[PDB]
């Protein structure tokens, strides 16, 4: 088990850790989150009580270092930092626990939700999407735009998701215009899987990371990216059986976890209706289809 | 963006542009089989690709052999259209290539876009106009060359004959669309109007009769009358 201590909590803020979240009052003596499960990525995120805009937060993996949060009154936000002095860090952590000023990561033992949402997400791939190589953790927020969004302005602050575009030369082989546009199998399997992602686990990890950014920060470009990666699979006639069964599990836990009140903006009607009912793989997402129908039949 | 009544004069500026109409690409007759089922038989069709400023028409004849052994032919027709339009652009010298291609049916946008990926600076546009280019096969010489074809064939025509020697493109396109609208609404009457007078012939290298200017006014009025009458009949007004 691992800990992320907080120096203080000077401003009233809603703090999230993965799918959990807590309200913390201005200058309430809050000094961090303990019992954080080792073995997965994690995200700590913030929404100030005064600015219900700009949700922001940090992706991290405690195996990669000792991390803590500190409010910056110049930049006005809770910043993640790394403590390089291991002794100094166990010292802070042990005193804060002794004084019991830390919330415990509130996992139910029966629950594999977080595992299921992050199965293929690797911290090393995150840091290639969010390039800031002097930190081990990655900042994301509501307003950051993607590289593809930028093409249609500041590259330092961009989400470098893999660009997918169904009407591009990359996607369409000369002479196979109609075939490749109606059956994206060659774009999925040769260009994307064998070419760029190398394997399906990296593809699923980017898809999962895009979903989580859209859910936790309402990042619109991430929602676009999650839908595009779903649509590429569903619009392919030839997909490995192992990928379809795993995709059904991935999407199920994503739909299951989404806040009910957000289905309007987070769920693209056209893609879902095409994927579940018109696509090649209309019959391969049984659990995802069952949960969508019983929870958001309006969208369909 | 889409082409509509507002931006109509853009058709006659000096940016090269082409209309593409695919309605007559995949043409069938429907008949009964010996066992009483319904079958189709394809006949030859054509892509209608027209420069509205100059009248140059690129009539690409689609021979029934194209369809042999293919499924989902109405879908295939849109992609074959886009393939042939793309090949036409490729065949033209750079300075003759269009800057825009306007498709008369929105279902052609994705197939043409995909086939034109090599030409990113050629804009593919839909239109809100309800253009009558399906009636192109009511023009006797176009129907004749399509139906006689024994293989794929491109045939070039000026759809305005020599009108541009005396009228502007705007007026020429308005005459063409009036004539085609009429032929579409009531072919038999429209064709009667055009030919009633045997002393007015069609030049070998023309599509329409050699009317004088005054005679075009009477013709055009007769086509207007036809169109309005048929409308009252359709809707009982």
């Amino acid at each position: 088990m691992n800990t992320v201590p907080f120096t203080s909590a000077p401003i009233e803020v809603t703090i999230g850790i993965d799918q959990y979240s807590f309200n913390v009052k201005e200058n309430q003596p809050f000094h961090g989150i303990k019992d954080i499960p080792i073995g997965h990525v994690h995200v700590i995120h913030f929404q100030h009580a005064d600015n219900s805009s700009m949700r922001y937060g940090y992706w991290f993996d405690c195996r990669m270092g000792n991390f803590y949060i500190q409010y910056d009154p110049k930049d006005g936000l809770y910043k993640m930092m790394e403590e390089r002095d291991g002794a100094k860090f166990e010292n802070i952590v042990h005193n804060f626990k002794e004084r019991q000023m830390m919330v415990s990561y509130p996992k139910i033992d029966e629950d594999d939700t977080w595992y299921n949402l992050t199965e293929f997400v690797q911290m090393d791939k995150i840091r290639k999407i969010v390039r800031k190589d002097e930190n081990q953790f990655s900042y994301v927020d509501s307003s950051m735009t993607t590289v593809q969004e930028n093409e249609l302005s500041d590259p330092a602050h961009s989400l470098n998701y893999t660009v997918i575009n169904f009407k591009s030369r990359e996607a369409i082989r000369p002479g196979h215009e109609m075939e490749d546009f109606l059956d994206k199998s060659y774009y999925l399997n040769t260009v994307m899987l064998q070419g760029i992602f190398k394997n399906s686990s990296n593809y699923f990890g980017e898809l999962q990371f895009a979903f989580l950014n859209a859910m936790f920060f309402g990042n619109y470009g991430s929602s676009l990216q999650w839908h595009a990666m779903i649509e590429l699979i569903c619009s392919s006639a030839t997909v490995p059986k192992h990928m379809l069964d795993k995709l059904d599990e991935i999407l199920y836990y994503q739909i299951k976890t989404l806040p009910e009140q957000y289905s309007d903006i987070l769920l693209n009607e056209r893609v879902w209706n095409i994927c579940l009912y018109s696509s090649f793989q209309k019959n391969s997402l049984h659990n995802t289809e069952k949960i969508m129908e019983n929870k958001y039949p309006e969208l369909l | 963006g889409a082409m509509n009544s507002s931006n109509y004069a853009e058709l006659f500026n000096n940016d090269i542009k082409l209309f593409v109409d695919d309605t007559n690409v995949y043409r069938v007759t429907v008949h009964k089989t010996f066992e009483g089922n319904v079958a189709t038989k394809a006949i030859n069709g054509c892509i209608f690709t027209l420069n509205p400023k100059t009248g140059h028409l690129f009539l690409k004849i689609i021979h029934t052999s194209v369809w042999a052994g293919q499924k989902r032919l109405s879908q295939l027709a849109k992609w074959k259209t886009a393939e042939e339009v793309s090949a036409l652009v490729r065949s033209l010298p750079k300075e003759e290539q269009p800057k825009q291609i306007i498709v008369t049916r929105k279902a052609m946008l994705d197939p043409l876009e995909v086939h034109m990926l090599d030409f990113p600076n050629i804009a593919i546009r839909p239109t809100e106009l309800r253009l009558p280019f399906s009636a192109a096969m009511s023009i006797d010489k176009l129907s004749d060359v399509v139906m006689k074809a024994t293989e794929p064939q491109m045939v070039l025509f000026n759809i305005y004959d020599d009108w541009l020697d005396r009228i502007s493109s705007y007026t020429a396109f308005s005459r063409l669309t009036l004539l085609l609208r009429a032929l579409k609404t009531n072919e038999e009457s429209a064709k009667m109007i055009l030919l009633s007078d045997p002393t007015i012939t069609i030049k070998s290298y023309h599509l329409w009769p050699s009317f004088t200017d005054e005679q075009w006014i009477t013709i055009e009025s007769q086509m207007r009358d036809l169109i309005l009458t048929e409308y009252g009949r359709k809707y009982n007004v």
